[PDB]
């Protein structure tokens, strides 16, 4: 016979516009949208999400986190 | 309705009311405090007398107190 | 020197299937970290660092469950 | 002795002797700033 | 009774409550209300309406609170009456009392749970009350 000592398991924690500022994700800011006359280009970060530069502009001002997943957000400088 | 009503006049009632409060529960508090240093067993037991005073202070609260910030003072 | 080309990508993408076996194999030694601290800057989404944190993030949540056990 | 309230309140006399059907006792109490009011206390 | 005492005091209580009160003619989500995971014991959780019943039938006459009397004699530190018939009893109440009376009666939140001239005015002196208004504006 065998007996067990210790062990580790394993498993996955399985589960798409501008989140933040909840518009649709190639359409245009709302912040801005409310004020029609529209220059917000898309932002990329490291972590692989997509908003929109003015809504991170305020939102980074404000905290110093990627509000959708809890890391230090890093503006994605590769390939630029 | 008539406790309503005195809330609804307030800095005199609310005053009166504070104070008396105060003095209750400090008159209270040091009974308890003397009651626990005889014996050093007792705390166990102490906890739920805290546990229902919270509670008939909260219902006190839902009751007859309209506003929060009242509540909260 | 690999850094800010284009074969970042497929370097990185090799280096993920071996770094999983081998933190799977023995716990995230000081190697893992001392090597990542010198090339780092070359990893251009910051995947190995991301499995890194993931083991100290598990470490954490057994402690939580520890206390949750306690409360219930 | 005298709890604070700035206020601070000290005994002045047993105006009274009157649940659990035991004495209950009126003590009024007289403020100090840093008008007395009664309470009905126990004998512990 | 110490309970019958307890009845009598509520009774008097409330009468002088309520006279004051209109004479004088004055007349939310739970929080922890002591902040400024084990949960907060106290915060996690009729009678009155009862009492209710019981003052405004008793400020009926005798002999007309007799046959009330009988009824729940038949059905009082504890009553545990249906809602029906206390609505019941409520209602052919609403027809005996008068004025003032009438309307306290009907002015209560329990309302909500559950000569000529002269007669006008007693049910609603709120001619008068316009009056005021009037001689106001
Ligand atoms: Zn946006
Ligand atoms: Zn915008
Ligand atoms: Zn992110």
């Amino acid at each position: 016979r065998f007996e067990v000592k210790k062990w580790n398991a394993v498993a996955l924690w399985a589960w798409d516009n501008c989140a933040i500022c909840r518009n649709h994700i190639m359409d245009l800011c709302i912040e801005c949208q409310a004020n029609q006359a529209e220059e917000c280009t898309v932002a990329w970060g490291v972590c692989n999400h997509a908003f929109h530069f003015h809504c991170i502009s305020r939102w980074l001002k404000t905290r110093q986190v990627c509000p959708l997943d809890n890391r230090e957000w890093e503006f994605q400088k590769y390939g630029h | 309705v008539f406790l309503r009503h005195l809330c609804q006049f307030w800095p005199l009632f609310r005053e009166q009311l504070c104070r008396r409060t105060c003095l209750f529960y400090t008159i209270r508090a040091q009974a308890w405090s003397r009651d626990i240093a005889e014996d050093h067993r007792r705390l166990l037991q102490l906890c739920p007398r805290l546990n229902r005073v919270l509670r008939h202070e909260q219902n006190f609260a839902d009751r007859f107190l309209p506003d929060d910030e009242a509540a909260q003072a | 020197v690999l850094s800010g080309l284009e074969l970042a990508t497929t370097f990185e993408h090799f280096y993920q299937h071996y770094m999983a076996d081998r933190l799977l194999s023995f716990g995230s030694s000081w190697l893992e970290g001392a090597v990542l601290e010198q090339i780092g800057l070359c990893f251009p989404n910051r995947l190995p660092q991301l499995m890194l944190q993931s083991l100290s993030t598990s470490e954490e949540l057994q402690r939580q469950f520890h206390l949750f056990q306690l409360q219930r | 002795l005298m709890v604070p309230l700035r206020l601070q309140a000290y005994p002045e006399e047993l105006i009274r002797q009157r649940h659990d059907g035991h004495p209950e006792y009126l003590i009024r109490w007289s403020v100090l700033k840093c008008e007395h009011i009664l309470m009905w206390l126990s004998a512990p | 009774s110490r309970g019958q005492r307890e009845l009598e005091f509520s009774m008097a209580v409330g009468n002088l409550i309520s006279e004051l009160v209109r004479s004088m003619g004055w007349a939310r989500p739970t929080r922890s209300i002591f902040q400024p995971l084990y949960p907060l014991p106290y915060l996690q959780p009729t009678q009155a309406e009862w009492w209710e019943l019981l003052f405004f039938i008793k400020k009926l006459d005798l002999c007309e609170q007799q046959p009330i009397f009988q009824n729940l004699w038949k059905n009082l530190g504890e009553i545990s009456v249906s809602v029906e018939m206390a609505e019941s009893l409520l209602q052919v109440l609403s027809s005996r009392f008068e004025g003032s009376t009438l309307n306290d009666l009907l002015n209560s939140q329990i309302y909500t749970k559950y000569r000529p001239l002269l007669k006008r005015l007693q049910q609603e002196t709120q001619p008068f009350l316009l009056l005021l208004r009037t001689l106001d504006a």
